[PDB]
RNA sequence: GCUUGUGCUGUCUUCGUCCA
């Protein structure tokens, strides 16, 4: 099933910096999608500090399992459930287990892992185009909205900006 | 517009996945005084469309998955003869059902269900483990997979000398014995179900 | 808004009648009812309505 | 390609319409039965020139049924694609098996096996597209394709195009 | 449904290679042959039409019909809605959109000049009307491009193709 | 034979069939002689020597069949009789709560028009059952209150004001057959409340 | 594809898989694929067949415990049986201990096996020591091992679903309880007509019933038999549904059958629905339903001429006084206007009302 | 079966003397056996042989 | 609760009927 999912991916093995960016992107995507669950977690478990940091660490560990160790969702759900939940002892010494992630969230993490590679390819192509442009001085707007870019729509916008303002270099390389 | 479309498609995808998970998450029927997950012995009955001409066909499946003693009743199901034949059939020493399943094509199946239930209650037909004694259960069976099974060429090859209604009864009994495998046997046809 | 095809063919029987004259529906609430927005898009693809 | 052709139609009229407005009623019936139709022999009939001054002649009474049969001759503008012809198009839909374009009323389907390999289909793109390094073809984008095969139906025409040759693709 | 003015064509035994439709070989079949006959049986030539000529003709005929139906009292949508038949309305709408988005000549005088240039020219006196329609429609820019798109023009090398294309581009409104 | 010399092209040569191989050009209607894809027609797309690839007409997908199994047939004219379990224009139960009418029939697939108008393409096995409704059940009532049976011509008053002859009846929906709606071979679905009898 | 290859490989080796480890030692599967699939495929263990704890087969191969946790499960089993000569590195003693825990040779009174001693274990301290020594989070794994040891491969699925009244009704009729409820209007086939009750059958064979107060209108006094006949089909409105007995009650009154049109709870909130555009469109649809067909009238009479009023006056201008012309009237086909020349450039139009007309064009 | 009546026949399939007969009425009742169809799918007393 | 079923041989030979 992983081979079927990754059959369309041109290159799956990311570098270390790109892999860390992938983990951060998946954490941000899950934070966006699971906003109500995180709000419920923060409100109903106010006594425990920094639960969202534990959520981030758990999501990063699940991404690590799926990408590097290539564990499928049932194996993670059954034999790696301790990384998907957090436990603490209250003032009354009450053992409380909090379930940070479920099986559907693991499938969503798989989907985001698959999705991010298109963003990575688009970003690599855009950076390559910028390299062939070979500006004498780095454009502050380009780097400013390239570092924070996280969707292919903004990459398309940067591509449009580059092909407009530096159309002469594009014509020279080549309306 | 594209972003909202993608988000709504994701939400609908997860809703459909949860609905299908609710559909296929069923254990086999647990006979009383037996541990959960034990395969029961099943007897299934159906006359088909419920018309005047249609006769009742029965199929008995044991806990090992082998079809035994398919029979055909040659009398009106609203008569005393059908009740006597069913009482003799169930009380036979070679057949020991744990549950009786009934399904059909229209509202005439309610008359068959009521007749069989009344016969079981009145005659006190209890489960024969051959102490505490329990009556055999009569239920309605969801025939989502049986109607596709009866037309499948695999079923026809498996039972060349049997009619379609016998295959429908076998499908109902197999569904009672293992819903998951019956859903799996549909192959490409399980995407056309009402999920 | 309705095109002429939508102006005619949008009958009470049709599933698209629910949102025939909808307005002031926020984007934040669309994800709660995905079927509604998917039906709107499918109606748009038929050339009956336009989502603005 | 558009052409001018001299066409004829046989119109049968019921005796209940044998009135002074017979000619005009026959004209409107001819217009409703000709405008927009698609015949495989001719292609697509788009409009009829001089639509309000068409001669209808004298109708012949069919023996045994009473109804009159009219022979109406008219000149109309007709469009029909030809095998091995290059025409412009507008992409209407994008799919993994290929893209569907529209050439007027005709819908032309081009499979991936007739598309150059560098125009890789990108389903993640918004909207989905067949894109290359220097080319990007999506919904609503102008495309120039060459018609390779034409499939004739009862009252429909299906065309197949290709963009694998030179001076084709995005324009 | 509609029947052409050409009839007969009964059974025979010989089979010919000039029977399949092919734009490249200029084999347009019997119903689209170079020689046609009118309702009076007189000689008639095949009438090709470029997108400019076709657009002018359809606009003129549609506005004449709309004026006639309204008792003799410009928008494409209303003009399309003048016609009867929902499928007919869709077909005429699609043709109007296609013609509008690829109209090389939206002016009557420019189209008249283009037709006069492509007809009265000595080199074009041998050119097939389909070739004329293709040249006036596709809007080619180069002789090599025109030859690749239109294989029939390769065998007619006695045509001043480049200057005719440049005149067409000049007449084309930028 | 065909060659660059005109004098050779006017000669007929009798050649044994054991030394002849068919020539398949791109963009020709060909009908499959024998195999799993028997009686499938379409247009040739790729000619990889012995193996020929063509876009089908019925399934409308590319199919790879050997050149020995192809005959140049310009028209399909496929008859779907003695196949499946469904005659044309049958009212078929798709699943538990879905129904439709067969619009076009194929060797191993069907086209079904739902009561709401959506079109589906399904294999014959995936169809739940065929509804053999009784004649008394196959009766509906128009907006005026006049009974309308199968074969009665009716014409709408709401909407586009179309007209057709009744082909099937399901609940309040009437399946009508019409001459001018060529989009779905005349079959369009309307509720009985929208029509008036003629 | 991997499943078929695995099945073919097993059928090559002998169609029997003795141990989970044979998926690696016999090269049947690769490392990561086996690591995924090891704990989800199981081999049924029969103690009567395997009398040897040191044998090739394994007890834990019939459980959900992964092979990487087999030594963990055997250490749990050994420590639960209060053994003290046990050392972690001695796998043989671990296997003996787990074998005697799961399959004891002398079980106590009313106990099948020694698995009940696992409940005395403090798994929390064991998980803490595992996390300290080996940096493994195994707190849930100890619980899973305990549950699997107490009952090898339980049935984790939910119980068999038993249909309720709505599900039985939907099964037998294919009409949901949403599309068949109070207030809906359906066509029903009448079957019995009596003085006080009427029995009908719906399309889905649900037997209906209508009472005397719901058959006839309040202003009506005729007998029900005279009004309806057997075999006729009529429209009726549902007043009650009995989802268990498949019986329903209906009413044929005008107030129920026709007025109830808006059967859907469309949210027509003014801030969320375009009320005015809907009203304008509906008014235009009524103004289009008011459209009618009309045509001229033809009359055969020597003094009749199809002319207007002014046309008739001009026609009578060329004629002397007393001549009469007849023209159609503007008030309708049932009226005829007769114009006669009173004087030069003076004419009188008289309207004539027609009664007992055989046809519109007739006199 | 035929369109005529069969109520004038006796148990042995023959009409009795003294009975009124009209056109098409059945006076001799005879049947021939036929290999039964797939009606053994279940037709309790109404499968044609 | 109970409902009504939907058609016919062929080929010769002989004897007859009304004209012619």
């Amino acid at each position: 099933r992983f081979q079927a999912y990754r059959k369309s991916i041109k290159n799956y093995k990311l570098s270390d910096v790109d892999y860390s960016n992938e983990r951060d992107w998946i954490v941000e995507q899950l934070k966006l999608e699971k906003r109500d669950f995180l709000q419920h977690l923060t409100q109903a478990h106010s006594s425990v500090a920094h639960l969202e940091e534990k959520f981030e660490a758990s999501v990063k560990k699940i991404v690590d399992f799926i990408a590097i160790e290539s564990f499928e969702v049932p194996f993670i759900w059954n034999h790696r459930r301790d990384y998907a939940l957090h436990t603490y002892n209250d003032d009354s010494n009450n053992t409380i287990i909090v379930k940070l992630l479920n099986e559907d969230d693991l499938w969503r993490i798989v989907q985001l892992d698959l999705d991010y590679h298109s963003i990575h390819d688009k970003k690599a192509a855009l950076s390559s185009i910028y390299k062939q442009l070979d500006l004498d001085v780095v454009d502050p707007t380009y780097e400013e909205f390239f570092g924070s870019a996280r969707t292919l729509s903004e990459l398309q916008d940067i591509d449009d900006y580059l092909t407009f303002n530096y159309s002469s270099q594009v014509k020279n390389l080549t309306s | 517009k594209e972003s909202i479309r993608r988000d709504c498609e994701r939400v609908l995808y997860f809703q459909v996945k949860n609905s299908f998970t609710k559909k296929i998450d069923q254990a086999p029927y647990q006979p009383p005084t037996y541990a959960k997950g034990t395969i029961p012995r099943v007897l299934t009955l159906s006359f088909g469309e419920g018309n005047r001409g249609d006769a009742v066909l029965g199929v008995f499946m044991d806990d090992s998955g082998d079809v035994k003693s398919q029979i055909k009743f040659d009398e009106d199901f609203q008569s005393r003869d059908f009740s006597d034949s069913l009482t003799r059939y169930i009380k036979s020493n070679n057949i020991n059902p744990d549950i009786i399943g009934i399904s059909g094509f229209n509202i005439h199946t309610k008359k068959l269900f009521d007749k069989v239930n009344e016969l079981v209650n009145e005659e006190r037909l209890t489960i024969e483990y051959d102490s505490d004694k329990h009556l055999i259960r009569v239920i309605y069976v969801n025939d989502e997979t049986a109607r596709l099974y009866q037309h499948s060429s695999k079923s026809s090859a498996e039972y060349p000398n049997r009619p379609q209604l016998a295959k429908y009864c076998i499908g109902l009994a197999k569904y009672i014995q293992s819903p998951l495998l019956e859903y799996l046997a549909l192959d490409e046809s399980m995407y056309s179900l009402h999920i | 808004e309705l095109t002429e095809r939508g102006k005619l063919q949008i009958e009470p029987e049709s599933p698209y009648f629910d949102f025939k004259y909808a307005k002031n529906r926020p984007i934040s609430a669309l994800t709660a009812t995905p079927d509604l927005y998917l039906r709107m898009i499918q109606a748009e693809n038929d050339g009956l309505v336009n989502i603005k | 390609m558009f052409f001018l052709k001299d066409l004829s139609l046989i119109l049968t009229l019921h005796p209940s319409y044998f009135g002074p407005q017979m000619n005009q009623y026959l004209r409107e019936k001819l217009l409703t039965d000709v405008e927009g139709t698609c015949t495989g022999q001719f292609g697509y009939i788009v409009t009829v020139l001089d639509g309000m001054n068409i001669d209808v002649g004298k109708g012949r009474i069919i023996p045994g049924s009473g109804s009159a049969e009219f022979e109406v001759k008219y000149r109309a503008v007709v469009w029909k694609p030809f095998k091995g012809e290059v025409v412009d198009a507008i992409v209407s839909n994008v799919s993994p098996i290929g893209f569907f374009a529209d050439v007027g009323p005709l819908n032309v389907f081009v499979s991936t096996r007739l598309i150059p390999d560098n125009l890789v289909y990108n389903p993640s793109n918004s909207p989905p597209a067949y894109m290359s390094n220097d080319e990007l073809i999506t919904k609503g984008s102008k495309v120039r394709l060459k018609v390779v095969g034409t499939r004739t139906d009862v009252n429909e025409i299906y065309a197949i195009g290709s963009i694998k040759e030179d001076f084709l693709g995005a324009i | 449904v509609s029947t052409s003015t050409v009839g007969a064509r009964r059974r025979r035994a010989k089979q010919q290679v000039d029977d399949e439709e092919n734009a490249t070989l200029l084999r347009l079949g019997p119903e689209f042959a170079l020689k046609q006959y009118d309702h009076d049986g007189n000689e008639h030539d095949l009438i090709a039409l470029s997108l400019s000529e076709s657009r002018l003709l359809i606009r003129e005929a549609l506005k004449a019909r709309s004026r006639a139906r309204n008792g003799g009292v410009i928008d494409d949508d209303e003009l399309a809605k003048v016609t009867s038949g929902a499928v007919a309305n869709g077909v005429v709408k699609k043709t109007l959109d296609y013609l509008n988005t690829f109209a090389r000549f939206k002016d009557e005088e420019t189209c008249t000049a283009v037709d006069q240039l492509l007809h009265n020219s000595s080199d074009c006196s041998v050119l097939h009307p389909f070739e004329i329609a293709q040249l006036s429609s596709l809007g080619c820019e180069d002789v090599d491009e025109a030859i690749t798109l239109i294989p029939s023009l390769a065998a007619k090398k006695e045509v001043n193709l480049q200057r005719i294309l440049d005149e067409l581009n000049r007449l084309e409104d930028p | 034979l065909h060659s660059d010399d005109d004098t050779i092209n006017s000669e007929t040569v009798e050649i044994p069939t054991s030394d002849l191989r068919k020539i398949f050009n791109v963009g020709d209607h060909v009908r499959v002689i024998h195999g799993k894809h028997t009686d499938d027609t379409g247009l040739i797309v790729e000619v990889n020597g012995d193996k020929v690839e063509f876009i089908s007409n019925q399934t409308k997908r590319t199919v790879i069949v050997f050149s020995n199994y192809l005959i140049k047939s310009t028209d399909s004219t496929v008859s779907i009789n003695e196949s499946g379990r469904f005659e044309l224009h049958d009212l078929v139960q798709v699943n538990s709560d879905l129904v439709g009418i067969v619009i076009r029939a194929q060797k191993d697939s069907f086209d079904v028009l739902c009561s709401d108008g959506k079109l589906l393409s399904l294999p014959p096995v995936s169809i739940y059952s065929k509804l053999n409704l009784n004649p008394n059940q196959q009766i509906a009532i128009d907006s005026n209150g006049v009974e309308v049976k199968v074969g009665d011509t009716v014409r709408e008053f709401t909407g586009e004001r179309r007209q057709g002859t009744i082909l099937h009846v399901y609940r309040n929906f009437l399946f009508l057959r019409s001459r001018e709606i060529v989009e779905n071979q005349g079959v369009f679905v309307t509720s009985s409340n929208r029509v008036k009898t003629i | 594809r991997k499943a078929a290859g695995l099945i073919q490989s097993i059928q090559r080796i002998g169609s029997n898989l003795v141990n989970r480890a044979h998926l690696i030692t016999e090269q049947l599967t690769s490392k990561t694929v086996f690591l995924n699939m090891a704990s989800f495929v199981y081999i049924v263990f029969d103690p009567d067949v395997e009398r040897n704890p040191q044998g090739e087969m394994d007890l834990l191969d019939s459980t959900r415990i992964h092979p990487e946790d087999y030594s963990l499960a055997r250490k749990m089993a050994a420590d639960a049986l209060d053994i003290e000569d046990i050392d972690d590195d001695d796998e043989s003693a671990m296997r003996n201990a787990i074998y005697e825990m799961v399959f004891p040779r002398s079980p106590p009174k009313d106990e099948d096996d020694l698995t009940f001693k696992l409940d005395e274990l403090i798994l929390d301290d064991y998980a803490t020591e595992l996390e300290r020594k080996h940096q493994l989070k195994k707190r849930s794994t100890l619980q899973i091992i305990k549950e699997e040891l107490q009952s090898r491969y339980r049935e984790i699925r939910r119980d068999f679903h038993i249909l309720n009244e709505a599900e039985i009704f939907q099964l037998l009729t294919r009409e949901t309880v949403d599309s068949f409820r109070k207030g809906m209007v359906i066509p029903v086939y009448v079957r019995k007509v009596e003085s006080s009750y009427m029995s009908v059958s719906t399309q889905s064979l649900i037997a209906g019933n209508i009472q005397r107060q719901d058959i006839l209108e309040p202003n009506d006094r005729r007998d029900p038999r005279e009004v309806y006949s057997v075999g006729q089909t009529v429209r009726a409105c549902i007043l009650d549904v009995d989802y268990y007995n498949f019986k329903c009650q209906l009413s044929l009154l005008r107030q129920f059958t026709e007025n109830q049109v808006a059967g859907l709870n469309v949210n027509r909130n003014p801030k969320f629905w375009d009320i005015e555009s809907e009203n304008r469109d509906r008014q235009e649809e009524i103004d289009k339903q008011r459209e009618e067909s009309r045509e001229s009238r033809v009359i055969k009479h020597p003094f009749f001429h199809n002319m207007k009023s002014k046309e008739a006056e001009d026609y009578l201008a060329a004629r002397p006084v007393g001549d009469v012309v007849i023209r159609p009237s503007s008030k309708g086909s049932n009226h005829i206007t007769i114009s006669w020349k009173v004087a030069p450039q003076l004419y009188q139009h008289i309207d004539v009302l027609e009664e007992n007309k055989d046809d519109a064009n007739a006199i | 079966l035929k369109h005529g009546t069969y109520e004038k026949l006796d148990e042995d399939g023959l009409i009795a003397p003294g009975v009124r007969v009209s056109g098409d009425d059945i006076i001799i009742g005879k049947t021939t056996p036929i290999p039964p169809d797939t009606e053994e799918l279940g037709q309790r007393t109404k499968y044609h042989t």
